């Protein structure tokens, strides 16, 4: 996840 | 009367056969994928195996075309499946697979080529000396619809400073409390931009007017721009719903070429459509027919993305492979 909270890049599971 | 083939519509997939088509047409994609060393591959559970069985089928059949062992290798397969999960987690689960299976091959890197991004946000305190530097890897981008008129306000949007101040003052650690700014700038854009937007907010969807362009010029977003390889951007795919968030109808509209030739992609028809219909119809409006998802290429990355792809750029193994399970099967 990006500082934005957004998904960034690959996968990252749940916040 | 398009050269193109449709994909079967096996059930309430969503935007599922709109990606597909979008990720078929990144022909650089697609010859990597080709490439993946499935051979030893169990079927059943395989993704990768799936999506080569997929844009196989796309660039073979005369017919529409099934996906239900692609649905099924990932998973997806109850009647909600797909209204519980969003196209940037497909987008993700995809990428993904196909990226980790080129990892040591010929083809290790090309996701990250074509689909990665930098960028900086930082934390400057306006009455200090303390800043924070942030520097991330992205994929897609999300961009804001609501209140905003077009593409060039939601970048702007993006990377709008933040006062922090008053009440939601930056804890300095050391510093204690302290007013800063919070900011964001891209430091590389990738060859293929998915632009995500944000209509389906929480659960509701926003059908306003958002104007999106056919060359969208980035440079202005980036810390430091280059001359000789502007971030010019081709707009090659508009992923369309119809509705209001109940459900809806799923299309994508693509000029695969880049050539500005534009064809409706409606499962399994494939029209041919002017370029009004895949972009300004799009906009939306108060039409609740519009995009959420844009694909750029990079303009001076288009040839390359778009490279021809030929039967030859299809490995033998899987050739034979894919035609011995049709043999099973009949």
């Amino acid at each position: 996840f990006l500082x934005n909270x957004x998904r960034g890049y690959g996968l990252c599971g749940k916040k | 009367h398009t050269g193109y083939v449709g994909l079967k519509n096996q059930g309430a997939t969503c935007y599922m056969n709109s990606l597909l088509q979008t990720l078929f047409f990144t022909n650089q994609l697609r010859k990597a994928v080709y490439m993946m060393p499935t051979e030893g591959d169990d079927s059943s559970k395989s993704v990768p195996l799936a999506l080569q069985r997929v844009f196989y089928e796309l660039q073979h059949s005369d017919k529409p075309v099934g996906t239900k062992k692609l649905t099924k290798s990932f998973g997806w397969e109850t009647l909600d499946s797909f209204m519980q999960h969003d196209v940037q987690e497909l987008c993700r689960v995809l990428l993904d697979n196909v990226e980790n299976k080129m990892k040591g091959t010929c083809v290790e890197g090309t996701i990250p080529k074509l689909f990665r991004g930098k960028m900086v946000s930082y934390i400057q305190c306006k009455e200090v000396d303390y800043r924070s530097d942030r520097r991330e890897d992205y994929y897609d981008i999300q961009l804001s619809i609501k209140g905003k008129k077009n593409i060039f306000e939601s970048f702007v949007d993006y990377v709008a400073v933040e006062q922090l101040d008053g009440d939601n003052k930056y804890d300095a650690g050391e510093h204690g409390l302290q007013e800063a700014e919070k900011g964001v700038k891209f430091l590389t854009l990738p060859p293929v931009l998915h632009l995500q937007l944000m209509r389906f907010m929480y659960n509701i969807k926003i059908n306003d007017r958002f104007e999106f362009p056919e060359q969208l010029p980035l440079d202005e977003f980036l810390q430091k721009t280059d001359p000789k390889d502007p971030a010019n951007y081709i707009l090659h795919a508009v992923l369309v719903h119809s509705g209001d968030n109940h459900g809806g109808h799923y299309v994508v509209y693509l000029n695969p070429k880049g050539d500005g030739k534009w064809c409706k992609f409606d499962d399994d028809v494939v029209s041919r459509c002017t370029k009004e219909e895949a972009i300004e119809h799009n906009y939306g409006g108060h039409h609740c027919t519009n995009a959420y998802m844009l694909v750029y290429i990079r303009e001076s990355k288009l040839s390359e993305v778009l490279q021809a792809v030929t039967d030859h750029d299809i490995p033998q193994q899987l050739v034979e492979r894919l035609q011995e399970e049709k043999r099973i099967e009949a």
